[PDB]
């Protein structure tokens, strides 16, 4: 069970750990987050209570290195750093658990909600969507576009999402127009999951993670990526089995674990018509269709 | 953006457009099988394709043979249409080209759009004008040629035969879009107010009669009369 510890929280802030959140007052006696479970990549992020502009924070992997965070005064934020000195982060991590001035990653043994979001998600795809080869942990924030959104403006700081447009060279072979543009089985299967992403996995991966950021940031970019990244499956006439059965698990866990009262900006009303009524894949979705029938119909 | 009565002074500019009218490429007779089902009958179609500057028309006719064997004709008949402009642009020299296509009708912008990919600088634009280019097929020597080919073919018209040597482009797209309008709303009143004076003929190389300059105002006068004698006997007004 790995740990995060904090040198202080100077400034008063609601502070995420995955799909958890806790409020932690200004100059309180906090010192990180321990009992974090190995195996999964994780995100801490932060909303600051004078000033709810700018959702941040970080993507980690407890396996990669010993992550710390600091409050800047200076750019006024919360920073993940790395102590590569051993003893002193086990000393420092030891001092705080002794004086309990640490909270507990409260995972519920039956509760599978993180897998179930990260399942696919790796750090190592997440490092090359946010480039900072300097730092092995990746800062996403509320406001970075995406590569996409820039093309339609500072490219280090961008999110690096493969480009998916559907009226483009890239997703009609010509003379295939018709065809191409009514079935997106070429592009889903030779274009992207053969030629770029190489597997369904890696495909996976960038979708959980667009959604993730959309979710814990209001990342308005990684929530279109999101969304493109179901159509083009659900606009596939040809889709291996396993993959759609993979999508319906994973659709159907996102869509659970939306905050109910965020539905309205999170979820795009004509792809989700589109995918769970019109598309190639209308009954191939069981599990999503049900739960988004149960808890929003109002969308549909 | 789209062309409406704002911007209507851009067809006339030196800028290459065309206006593209898919109505009558699927044109189809419905009749009662023997067994009292119902049934289509294709026949062969247009393309509509004009420069409303010059009055350049690019007829190209959709023979039936095209559909044979093929499954949700009206969405294919938007992606061959889409298909014979592309081919059309393709086969016009580079300072032929048009700089924007405007479609009669929104179902063509996404079929079309995808055919054009290889031009990015062609804007493909919708229209809010209510354009009467379906009556195409009441202009005779059109039909004519439509009905009788056996096979795909391209045929180049002047839609406005010699009125530029008289007129503006303006002008002349006013006088085709009333004389198309007439002909739509009431066909058989619209070509008795064309031919009622023996005298004046159609020449060999036109479309419409050789109206001298003061005859073109009459007809004009007596195509609104007709437009306006319909909308009164449509709506009892």
């Amino acid at each position: 069970m790995n740990t995060v510890p904090f040198t202080s929280a100077p400034i008063e802030v609601t502070i995420g750990i995955d799909q958890y959140s806790f409020n932690v007052k200004e100059n309180q006696p906090f010192h990180g987050i321990k009992d974090i479970p190995i195996g999964h990549v994780h995100v801490i992020h932060f909303q600051h209570a004078d000033n709810s502009s700018m959702r941040y924070g970080y993507w980690f992997d407890c396996r990669m290195g010993n992550f710390y965070i600091q409050y800047d005064p200076k750019d006024g934020l919360y920073k993940m750093m790395e102590e590569r000195d051993g003893a002193k982060f086990e000393n420092i991590v030891h001092n705080f658990k002794e004086r309990q001035m640490m909270v507990s990653y409260p995972k519920i043994d039956e509760d599978d909600t993180w897998y179930n979001l990260t399942e696919f998600v790796q750090m190592d795809k997440i490092r090359k969507i946010v480039r900072k080869d300097e730092n092995q942990f990746s800062y996403v924030d509320s406001s970075m576009t995406t590569v996409q959104e820039n093309e339609l403006s500072d490219p280090a700081h961008s999110l690096n999402y493969t480009v998916i447009n559907f009226k483009s060279r890239e997703a009609i072979r010509p003379g295939h127009e018709m065809e191409d543009f009514l079935d997106k089985s070429y592009y889903l299967n030779t274009v992207m999951l053969q030629g770029i992403f190489k597997n369904s996995s890696n495909y996976f991966g960038e979708l959980q993670f667009a959604f993730l950021n959309a979710m814990f940031f209001g990342n308005y970019g990684s929530s279109l990526q999101w969304h493109a990244m179901i159509e083009l499956i659900c606009s596939s006439a040809t889709v291996p089995k396993h993959m759609l059965d993979k999508l319906d698990e994973i659709l159907y866990y996102q869509i659970k674990t939306l905050p109910e009262q965020y539905s309205d900006i999170l979820l795009n009303e004509r792809v989700w018509n589109i995918c769970l009524y019109s598309s190639f894949q209308k009954n191939s979705l069981h599990n999503t269709e049900k739960i988004m029938e149960n808890k929003y119909p109002e969308l549909l | 953006g789209a062309m409406n009565s704002s911007n209507y002074a851009e067809l006339f500019n030196n800028d290459i457009k065309l206006f593209v009218d898919d109505t009558n490429v699927y044109r189809v007779t419905v009749h009662k099988t023997f067994e009292g089902n119902v049934a289509t009958k294709a026949i062969n179609g247009c393309i509509f394709t004009l420069n409303p500057k010059t009055g350049h028309l690019f007829l190209k006719i959709i023979h039936t043979s095209v559909w044979a064997g093929q499954k949700r004709l009206s969405q294919l008949a938007k992606w061959k249409t889409a298909e014979e402009v592309s081919a059309l642009v393709r086969s016009l020299p580079k300072e032929e080209q048009p700089k924007q296509i405007i479609v009669t009708r929104k179902a063509m912008l996404d079929p079309l759009e995808v055919h054009m990919l290889d031009f990015p600088n062609i804007a493909i634009r919708p229209t809010e004008l209510r354009l009467p280019f379906s009556a195409a097929m009441s202009i005779d020597k059109l039909s004519d040629v439509v009905m009788k080919a056996t096979e795909p073919q391209m045929v180049l018209f002047n839609i406005y035969d010699d009125w530029l040597d008289r007129i503006s482009s303006y002008t002349a797209f006013s006088r085709l879009t009333l004389l198309l309008r007439a002909l739509k709303t009431n066909e058989e009143s619209a070509k008795m107010i064309l031919l009622s004076d023996p005298t004046i003929t159609i020449k060999s190389y036109h479309l419409w009669p050789s109206f001298t300059d003061e005859q073109w105002i009459t007809i004009e006068s007596q195509m609104r009369d007709l437009i306006l004698t319909e909308y009164g006997r449509k709506y009892n007004v």
